[PDB]
């Protein structure tokens, strides 16, 4: 499956006089082709994303989008991840 | 070749198979760095005749669709003064597509004008 998401229209509204037509090109896209899996390491993300199923009821998606994405939906993956040593025994 | 020839030449054949026409002139002035047009019509009795074997061309973009195709020719006597320039035109309604004169060609003998040679495109 697959979910195209509608980005907009050529460039203008073309007539071809030898065919006897008049055509226009809509302009459809598709996301994250390769991901095939929807799961993820980040154990952060996947208490996030159940968090959100569970309190929304719509799919949450964890590391990145996936092609056939049912809308409504969210995702939520992890952009910067800072450690610190705090203590001898806490980070 | 005698001027009187020619002009006996030129009336026999537009006799043939003439066809009664009207010419409309659009004659473009210069004023003030524009043009003022100054419309006149004029009727003469011509004979047309293909002249070449050309193709119709087809001109299709957003100010409009129209063909044209330069296959006729055209005779005309010398009853009338024509001109054909960048700034002046001749057309007239020829029943299957308007004419319009594109060249002129005057048939002169010893500096004495018998007639014109023509030739047109049939704009659909």
């Amino acid at each position: 499956a697959f979910t195209c998401i509608y980005k907009g229209t050529s460039e203008n509204d073309i007539v071809v006089e030898e065919w006897d037509a008049i055509a226009r090109g809509i302009r459809f896209s598709v996301i994250a082709l390769e991901d095939k899996e929807d799961t993820t390491n980040d154990r952060w993300v996947e208490a996030l994303s159940r968090h959100t199923k569970d309190l929304l009821e719509i799919e949450s998606y964890k590391d990145n989008w996936k092609k056939n994405f049912i809308a409504p939906c969210a995702l939520w993956r992890t952009t910067h991840i800072e450690n610190k040593r705090i203590n001898y025994h806490l980070i | 070749i005698n001027i009187d020839r020619r002009r006996k030449d030129i009336i026999r054949t537009i006799n043939i198979n003439p066809t009664n026409i009207t010419i409309t002139s659009i004659k473009k002035t210069e004023i003030d760095g524009a043009f003022e047009e100054t419309e006149t019509e004029i009727k003469c009795v011509v004979r047309i005749f293909n002249e070449k074997t050309a193709e119709k061309q087809i001109s299709s973009e957003k100010q409009g669709t129209f063909s044209s195709i330069r296959t006729y020719g055209m005779l005309v006597s010398n009853d009338v003064i024509l001109e054909v320039n960048s700034r002046d035109s001749l057309e007239f309604e020829c029943i299957y597509g308007r004419m319009k004169i594109v060249n002129i060609y005057p048939q002169i003998v010893k500096g004495e004008l018998c007639g014109y040679q023509c030739s047109l495109e049939r704009i659909d």
